[PDB]
């Protein structure tokens, strides 16, 4: 809801054409749609598409910070910066959008960050684990049925369980849970 | 010098120290007499003692066993070939010095053998052992994930006295008879069987069943425990399905009654074969497939 983009977008040289953020599976009040004609004849391959998620990591040129201190008008970076590129402020100038078939997804609001978690937690993402210990003092390790235990960690017996469980150091269970 | 009176000092005791240790600290002690050096007056006194321990036991090779690898100890003992008051020194010390490295062992025990607990696996512990029970303790000390299960064994009741003991600890405890474990194919995760004497390959000696469970676990390709502390290496090989010294007698058909006699008869004691067995446990390091027969080889050259 927050940020469902209804990218416009190219094959042959895959280029953005057209940007819009939607509160339409929220609340119904402004369910609009738009294409904009300034590079209507000159693409031909119109591919009309919404359905993508939110990255945030860019690779800059030389460009991007003069053209910052050219324009104050851009104190964000999303909504203002590919309109204007669309509009041909700085006239005549070329943007990539990278297109993967595998899961790329960025921190934004609650609900997505439980979402994430759960992703890392499952085998969603290639290689992506805890048990291989990144930080000084991480002392975890992998188990079956997709659990996650560090060193240091306890459960105890007769505790009839679902499916997915994940438990960090220093921890005490007791028995008898559903 | 006197092993029938130690002989009858030791026998429901263990806990503490372990049966077999005590015999070995006795026949140091009656080494330590007649003197190591002058072999023609001590090695034929070793004899005899050996002669009446045979005599006064009844169903066991452990105690043969153990004065067997002491007096192979002794052997390897003067290959110094130098100052040979040195090594009766070190002869004379080797007694005390074997209770001690018990407890190195257990301790060793505790660290090797503690990672092999995983989760939800329920553990079936047979027979007598003390060092079977105490890795158990210390697995449930260092509470990763199980289930201490006991049987219902039969010789003076043990079986019993082992549920009772474990009863003590708190942990949940179920029961398994002799004939009622036929059931168990999958359930109980590992099937754990302690030992009192590993032979050349394989083979071991318990109480009144091994050799059927083995079988079972085969049945089932389950994974086959043999677990022990250090003090139990025997030249042995059985040439039928089971071969052994016996007091108890074989298949007794027991002679024409009305009011009762006799009729407690039959196969006391129990072998296992090599195909059976998955691992071996044992403190020295980690060895398994065929280690001991090789030790057996080192130490013999027979």
């Amino acid at each position: 809801t927050i940020e469902p983009a209804a990218f416009v977008l190219d094959k042959s040289t895959s280029r953005c054409i057209y940007y819009q953020d939607l509160p339409l599976p929220s609340s119904r009040e402004k369910t609009s749609i738009q294409i904009d004609p300034e590079l209507l004849d000159n693409v031909d391959e119109f591919v009309i598409r919404n359905d993508l998620i939110d990255c945030r990591i860019d690779i800059c040129t030389s460009h991007v910070p003069l053209i910052f201190q050219e324009n104050f008008d851009y104190q964000s970076l999303r909504t203002d910066f590919v309109k204007g590129v669309i509009s041909s402020d700085i006239l005549g100038k070329h943007i990539y959008a990278y297109l993967t078939d595998e899961y790329a997804v960025r921190v934004e609001s609650w609900q997505t960050y439980d979402t994430i978690s759960q992703d890392f937690l499952g085998r969603w993402c290639y290689p992506l684990v805890l048990d291989s210990n990144i930080q000084d003092d991480q002392t975890y390790s992998y188990e079956s049925r997709h659990i996650y235990k560090e060193k240091d960690v306890v459960l105890a017996q007769s505790c009839k369980i679902g499916k997915c469980t994940a438990i960090g150091s220093g921890t005490k269970i007791g028995e008898g849970t559903k | 010098f006197n092993i029938t009176e130690t002989y009858l000092r030791f026998l429901e005791e263990d806990t503490e120290m372990t049966m077999p240790i005590a015999a070995i600290e006795a026949l140091v002690t009656l080494l330590r007499i007649k003197t190591p050096e002058t072999a023609a007056e001590m090695i034929n006194t070793i004899k005899s003692s050996t002669e009446e321990l045979i005599k006064s036991i009844p169903n066991s090779v452990s105690l043969r066993a153990g004065c067997d690898i002491f007096m192979r100890f002794v052997l390897r003992n003067l290959h110094l070939y130098g100052d040979w008051e040195n090594c009766k020194q070190h002869l004379i010390e080797n007694g005390q010095l074997f209770v001690s490295r018990a407890k190195k062992s257990r301790n060793k025990i505790a660290e090797i053998g503690v990672d092999f607990i995983a989760d939800d696996d329920i553990i079936l512990v047979h027979g007598y052992s003390r060092a079977v029970f105490s890795l158990l303790n210390h697995a449930a000390n260092k509470f990763i994930r199980f289930r201490c299960v006991v049987t219902e064994s039969r010789p003076s009741k043990q079986g019993n006295q082992l549920y009772t003991l474990l009863e003590q600890k708190g942990i949940p405890v179920t029961l398994i008879v002799d004939s009622a474990v036929g059931a168990v194919i999958d359930k109980v995760d590992k099937v754990f069987v302690g030992a009192e004497g590993v032979a050349e390959s394989g083979g071991i000696i318990n109480l009144v069943g091994t050799y059927s469970v083995g079988v079972l676990a085969h049945n089932a390709r389950k994974p086959f425990y043999v677990v022990t502390e250090s003090h139990k290496f025997v030249r042995m090989f059985p040439l039928s399905s089971d071969d052994l010294p016996m007091a108890g007698p074989p298949l007794d058909f027991t002679r024409r009654t009305d009011d009762l006699e006799d009729a407690l008869r039959g196969p006391t004691i129990d072998y296992t074969a090599q195909e059976y067995i998955t691992a071996l446990i044992t403190d020295l390091g980690v060895l398994t497939p065929s280690a001991v027969s090789e030790e057996l080889i080192k130490m013999w050259y027979d």
